[PDB]
């Protein structure tokens, strides 16, 4: 599933290269190889220099707010409140986001620290982000929690994995 | 404004993304009372089946509150200018696809006598096809507008 998926997002960026305005921007997706060799195994790519999305961003969110919620006690909080009225469940989202503030700005700011490189890689990260999901609504690409997304700390741009 | 508003909640009724959401929860519910039914585990799988039926009861609400307001906009914007008059054609389709769903029913016995019979007099192809004699509310208005 996973590679035959990657196969296909593949072609329809390839697509995307034959207008103007998307290969101006260099819009497209990265890609990784999947390799299955029998019904139960594979041989997949480690892609070179990234890192998990989530596993930037759950120490990062106690390291730049000491007084906030942890990652672990949100997600429990939120998983309490699952079997409730949606009422319930949106007024303890509420208050579990209000004691949560977002710290991905600072991934720039601490692995490019030359303004004019911080500038081009937050773009290509803007610029991916916008191309993935444009074109992960079309396709109906689902399951995007935080371990299927890397972020790439040498060009800033994100990769989606696990596209089954 | 009343145009206005009635076009909207007619809007938000024929929406494709809620017809699709409502017959996802209404094969949810299908399915999940088909596997409670294969059992009578079975403590969390009703807790399931009560959230889901919760769940179906907030949608069908809210459409139930749609049109409520549409049918009695279109029928408050046919008594107040000449405007839009076509708003005739509609409010009659979209009320005989209800004439049982007793709100609609409700709404239209409030606000009916209000609207000139003008707007009406070309669509007695229609009215005078589903006249019957079952006593109904339906009946009880549709023959009451005939005549
Ligand atoms: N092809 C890959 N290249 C680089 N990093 C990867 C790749 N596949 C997975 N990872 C990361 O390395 C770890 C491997 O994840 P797995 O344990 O294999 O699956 P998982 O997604 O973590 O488990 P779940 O079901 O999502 S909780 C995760 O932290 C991923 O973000
Ligand atoms: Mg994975």
């Amino acid at each position: 599933q996973d590679a035959i998926m990657e196969q296909v997002f593949a072609a329809v960026s390839e697509l995307l290269k034959l207008h103007r305005e998307t290969r101006q921007r260099n819009l497209g997706i990265r890609t990784y190889k999947v390799l299955p060799l029998t019904s139960s195994s594979g041989l997949i790519e480690f892609v070179s220099n990234t890192i998990p999305l989530h596993e930037y961003l759950m120490p990062a969110h106690e390291r730049y707010y000491p007084k906030d919620l942890k990652g672990s006690q949100c997600r429990k909080e939120i998983a309490n409140a699952q079997t409730k009225n949606t009422e319930t469940r949106i007024a303890v989202y509420r208050r579990v986001t209000e004691r949560f503030h977002p710290v991905m700005r600072y991934f720039f700011m601490e692995y490019f620290p030359d303004p004019d490189e911080w500038f081009q890689k937050r773009t290509n990260y803007t610029r991916t982000t916008a191309a993935i999901s444009m074109l992960g609504h079309v396709l109906g690409l689902g399951d995007r929690h935080g371990h299927n997304i890397l972020l790439d700390h040498k060009t800033g741009e994100v990769v989606h994995i696990d596209l089954g | 404004v009343f145009h206005q508003f009635a076009v909207f909640c007619d809007e938000q009724l024929q929406n494709p993304d809620s017809l699709e959401d409502l017959a996802r929860l209404q094969n949810l519910k299908k399915g999940k009372d088909e596997e409670v039914a294969q059992l009578k585990h079975l403590a969390k799988a009703k807790q399931w089946q009560e959230l889901d039926q919760q769940e179906l009861r907030r949608v069908e609400q809210t459409r139930s509150e749609f049109l409520k307001l549409c049918i009695e906009n279109y029928l408050l914007s046919l008594a107040a200018s000449d405007e839009h008059d076509n708003d005739a054609l509609r409010f009659m389709a979209l009320w005989l696809e209800k004439s049982e769903e007793e709100v609609a029913n409700e709404v239209v016995k409030k606000w009916i006598n209000k609207v000139p019979t003008r707007k009406f007099a070309l669509l007695m192809n229609q009215l005078s096809s589903r006249l019957q004699d079952h006593n109904t509310l339906f009946q009880k208005l549709l023959i009451d507008l005939v005549y």
